[PDB]
């Protein structure tokens, strides 16, 4: 069982090029319309980058393990991977906080959230993101690192279900109060997805980083860790299926991505 | 030219019957929603009754509602009014007007009482 | 490292 | 009343006026067409060089 | 290619303009007042209302400027004009241009059984009556993209922008609430 | 005494009815049914002019071809640079809600208006350096529809209180009132001479005015529903005319009756705008189902489909040279074809 399951180098890159043609197809289709360049599609554009960049960023480590079948040469992938996977699940919240406040203010939001404001959010969080990746990467043999990677995704994971899931209830408010005037599954099934396939895709990763700071020797937590490839591609696989619960679902940018 | 005339208008009895109808020509007739709309003296034009381009959504007016059946024949561009057990409050000039577009939910301005899609209009009397 | 391999923190050491 | 008589004497003036056949009428916007139909550059799309839009 | 350059400079300047504007035009929420131009605030939120008193009583055409409003804004006073004002209702929720935008509905001034035979069998009372009577055409063609919102004002005027301010809200929730497919 | 004038009116509209069958020996697609089609009529979007916030309502091109101006519902109008695509000036507006926008013949000056009833002149030259309004007319009782320059100095203008007036922008008063329409009046055209124009109305009638006298010399019938567009054949002597009930019709103004209908099955929508070609062998429509086809003015064929715009097409115009044609939308995007 602490043989280290490993998958064939070939599928990393099969992965690789459908996530990096799929999120560079995304990006196009909000780029060249001006309809869609609303602040709400430069969060999403953000999440397309970091998608893609993580995609071929993991891609490259499949080739040159390939080629070299170094240390220097490492810290400078990793340290990509590590700052472009960040970026990642800082712009899913960057998506969820956004959607919570076209919601709980509506009014306000419109004056407030500036497409200037937009813009420095963005490079603010990314420049962070890359800082924060390179640091941990650095500094990997750290025990405090892990511990700082597995704090921040617990975190970014509560706040983005608190927001989605307190949407959702002043959703159900609504649909109570049309009532007087004449279900809920509509909101419950999108719910379940968005805050369903984050988990799955994310959190084993996260896992396999608390079990080894915790249990390292414990003849169950090696067998779990054993099949960490498996954990990589799921995380690849969170890049492909991002455009599909996000970007597709408008119906302004399916349009454009059937006419592209 | 669009043209609307009114006809099958009169003095009658109290309690009495009615039947108006409005040829119309110049427009295909089945494309259109055609409408009832009366002007009583010293006052305002008022909608009565419309009737949807095949004949299935039927509407009147509280005042004519279960005494008044407005049909439309597609074939004889024509549209009828039956008007049954009247009393004095009916007493009014009807005119015969189409809502402005085919093939259209909404009809708009049947009682700006400068409405071009209008017919001339018919006088009918209740009276002792 | 000596043997680079995918990501980082794989191996428990 | 003053609406009725208005719309009588404008039928009336508009009643007396010199009428040609539409053979003629139609052979008029005929002949123009085939005049001018070298110089449309929507008929006959010009070469890239002459167009103004894309050079 | 220097007159090209100096083309580039005007454009630049203009473009500025623009993106300083568009800002302005998104905050502001647009109403439609029909029974000129008004801009108020309320808590620090722009509202532009426009009235349409000047125009004639024939709309088919000039109404279809409004759909880039955020809503219409309907009073009905309280010859059978109340069945009028239900027929001008329907066309404007039935229009092809209009079959986005919501409806907040204003009886003011508070025999119905003549003008109504529906009232004799109806228990809940006569404002409930008027009320749900153009309630009835708001659920039978919706498609659930624009909702009708009620309100009973005795034409006093006081508190009367403060429900316009909430039903505004509640507008732009719903419409970004089905965006998200979370409605 | 109503009856007799009423009954009499019947028997004129008769009269002129018998006489136009009279003349009516040969119809249009007879005479063009053996000549060559022009084809496939295929444009591609050249210049996609962008930075209208709200929908174009209304465009008009420059007698240079090269300049054309828009209006959008945001308060904006814009001059723009076909050939480069630069803006040149942007006009905010006092009222929003603005309808028409025309583009005087010298270039010096541009006109617009709407739901404020008033029509607002605007000079370019300026020596001062910024654009002002010149002159702000009033008069007209409801919205304004359509306005066209004729010089600097008059404007001829529609609106939506069943009256289109000529103006003076010197002295700023009407110079002559066109009253016949019963409905709201929606577009104007102007022949190649500034003698006689042209206005269709929202009561199924299009009616030919004298300028100079100010009397209505023709009208038109044939339209089901309220005519949106009207525009005159470059030779001047016919006008085509597109309404609600899905049907462009061309007129002939000698023979004072209809020539031809471009009509097909598919479309059950209004149309919005007409405009002729150079030659005015083709006739280009624009649709409310979001896209706008070409005829063939002669024998009713359709030659092509300008399909690009995701809204409504709202206004179309031809260049003077007719090079190019612009279609402006609801989606705020003007599209150079060519
Ligand atoms: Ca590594």
């Amino acid at each position: 069982c602490y043989e280290q399951l490993f998958v064939s180098p070939e599928v990393f890159v099969t992965l690789g090029v459908i996530s990096l043609l799929e999120n560079i197809l995304v990006i196009v289709a909000i780029a060249k319309n001006k309809n869609l360049h609303s602040p709400m599609y430069f969060f999403i554009c953000s999440l397309a980058v970091a998608d893609m960049l993580v995609s071929v960023s993991n891609g490259s480590e499949t080739i040159v393990i390939t080629l070299l079948n170094t240390v220097n040469i490492d810290n400078v992938i990793d340290s990509v991977i590590c700052s472009s996977l960040l970026a990642s699940i800082c712009s899913l919240l960057s998506i969820a906080v956004d959607r919570y406040f076209t919601i709980f203010y509506a009014l306000q939001y419109h004056n407030i959230m500036t497409v200037k404001r937009v813009g420095i959010i963005i490079s603010c969080i990314w420049a962070a993101c890359t800082v924060s990746g390179i640091l941990f990467i650095i500094y990997s043999d750290s025990s405090a690192v892990i511990i700082c990677l597995i704090t921040m995704f617990f975190t970014m994971l509560a706040l983005m279900a608190s927001l989605y899931v307190h949407m959702f209830l002043m959703a159900r408010l609504h649909i109570k109060r049309i009532a007087v005037l004449p279900a809920n599954m509509k909101g419950a099934i999108t719910l379940t997805i968005l805050i369903g396939v984050f988990v799955v895709c994310w959190a084993p990763f996260f896992l396999h980083l608390i079990f080894y700071i915790s249990c390292p020797q414990n003849p169950y937590c090696v067998c779990f860790m054993s099949h960490f490839n498996l954990y990589l591609i799921l995380i690849m696989c969170n890049s492909i299926i991002d455009p599909l619960i996000y970007a597709l679902r408008s119906q302004e940018l399916r349009k454009t991505f059937k006419e592209i | 030219q669009v043209q609307l005339q009114e006809s099958g208008g009169g003095l009658v009895q109290p309690g009495g019957s009615l039947r108006l109808s409005c040829a119309a020509s110049g427009f295909t007739f089945s494309n259109y929603k055609m409408n009832w709309v009366r002007q009583a003296p010293g006052k305002g034009l008022e909608w009565v009754s419309d009737i949807s381009q095949s004949g299935a959504s039927i509407s009147y007016t509280g005042s004519v509602k279960g005494r008044f059946t407005i049909s439309r024949d597609n074939a004889k561009n024509t549209l009828y009014l039956q008007m049954n057990s009247l009393k004095p409050e009916d007493t009014a000039v009807y005119y015969c007007a189409r809502c402005p577009a085919p093939f259209t939910r909404d009809c708009f301005d049947v009682t700006s009482t400068t409405y071009a899609y209008r017919g001339q209009g018919t006088q009918v009397t209740v009276s002792s | 490292s000596y043997s680079l391999e995918h990501x980082r923190w794989g191996k428990p050491v | 009343i003053a609406q009725a008589r208005k719309l009588v004497e404008q039928l009336k003036m508009e009643a007396n006026i010199d009428r040609i056949k539409v053979s003629k009428a139609a052979a008029d916007l005929m002949a123009y067409c085939e005049a001018h139909a070298k110089e449309d550059p929507l008929l006959t799309p010009v070469p890239a060089s002459e167009n103004p839009f894309r050079e | 290619r220097n007159e090209e350059k100096a083309q580039r400079e005007a454009n630049k300047k203009i473009e500025k303009q623009l993106q300083k504007d568009k800002q302005v035009y998104r905050a502001t929420h647009r109403l439609l007042l029909l029974g000129f131009e008004t801009k108020f605030q309320v808590d620090k939120v722009n509202f532009h209302m426009f009235d349409v008193g000047g125009q004639r009583d024939e709309r088919r055409k000039w109404i279809q400027c409004f759909n880039d409003v955020t809503a219409i804004i309907f009073v009905v006073a309280s010859t059978n004009r109340l069945q009028e004002a239900l027929n001008l209702f329907k066309s404007i929720w039935n229009n092809r241009w209009l079959r986005t935008i919501s409806v907040i509905l204003f009886l003011n001034k508070q025999k119905i059984e003549d003008y109504f035979p529906e009232f004799a069998r109806y228990t809940t009372r006569a404002k409930y009556f008027i009320r749900d009577e153009f309630l009835r055409i708001s659920t039978a063609s919706g498609d659930g993209r624009h909702y009708c919102y009620p309100h009973f004002t005795c034409a006093v005027d006081t508190e009367n922008i403060r429900r316009v301010f909430n039903d505004c809200r509640d507008i732009i929730q719903r419409m970004h609430l089905r965006q998200y497919e979370l409605l | 005494e109503l009856d007799q004038l009423r009954q009499e009116a019947e028997q004129l509209k008769n009269q002129i009815r018998d006489a136009r069958k009279a003349c009516a020996d040969a119809t249009l697609s007879q005479i063009t049914n053996n000549i060559d089609p022009v084809g496939r009529i295929q444009m591609r979007t050249r210049r996609t002019l962008r930075g209208h916030l709200a929908k174009i309502y209304a465009m008009h091109w420059g007698t240079d071809s090269r300049l054309l101006v828009s209006a959008s519902q945001d308060g904006k109008l814009i001059i723009w640079d076909s050939y480069t695509t630069n803006k040149v000036h942007a006009i905010p507006l006092r009222s929003s809600w603005v309808m028409t926008c025309a583009y005087a013949p010298s270039g010096n000056y541009v006109a617009c208006g709407g739901l404020d009833n008033i029509c607002s002149i605007y000079n370019l030259k300026t020596r001062e350096g910024n654009v002002r309004v010149s002159r702000e007319l009033a008069g007209h009782t409801g919205y304004l529809s359509c306005c066209r320059f004729l010089d600097d100095n008059q404007i001829v203008t529609s609106s939506g209180d069943t009256t289109c007036a000529l103006w003076d922008i010197e002295t700023g008063q009407q110079t002559t009132t066109f009253t016949g329409h019963t409905g709201d009046v929606m577009s104007l055209s102007l022949a190649p001479d500034t003698r006689l124009f042209v206005s269709g109305a929202c009561d199924a009638s299009a009616k030919l005015w004298d300028v100079r006298e100010g009397m209505c010399r023709q009208t038109f019938t044939g339209h089901e529903s309220d005519i949106n567009a009207i525009c005159f054949f470059p030779n001047g002597n016919a006008f085509a005319t597109g309404s609600d009930d899905a049907t462009c019709r061309l007129f002939d103004l000698r023979a004072d009756q209809e020539l031809m209908t471009y009509s097909h099955d598919n479309i059950i929508c209004g149309i919005t705008s007409v405009s002729f070609s150079k030659s005015g062998r083709l006739l280009l429509a624009g649709y409310d189902d979001f896209n706008c086809n070409v005829w063939d003015a002669l024998k009713a064929d359709r030659a092509g489909v300008l399909a690009g715009h995701d809204n409504r097409v709202s206004c179309l115009g031809v260049t003077d040279d007719g090079m190019a044609v612009a279609t402006g939308s609801w989606d705020s995007f003007l599209k150079i074809w060519n």
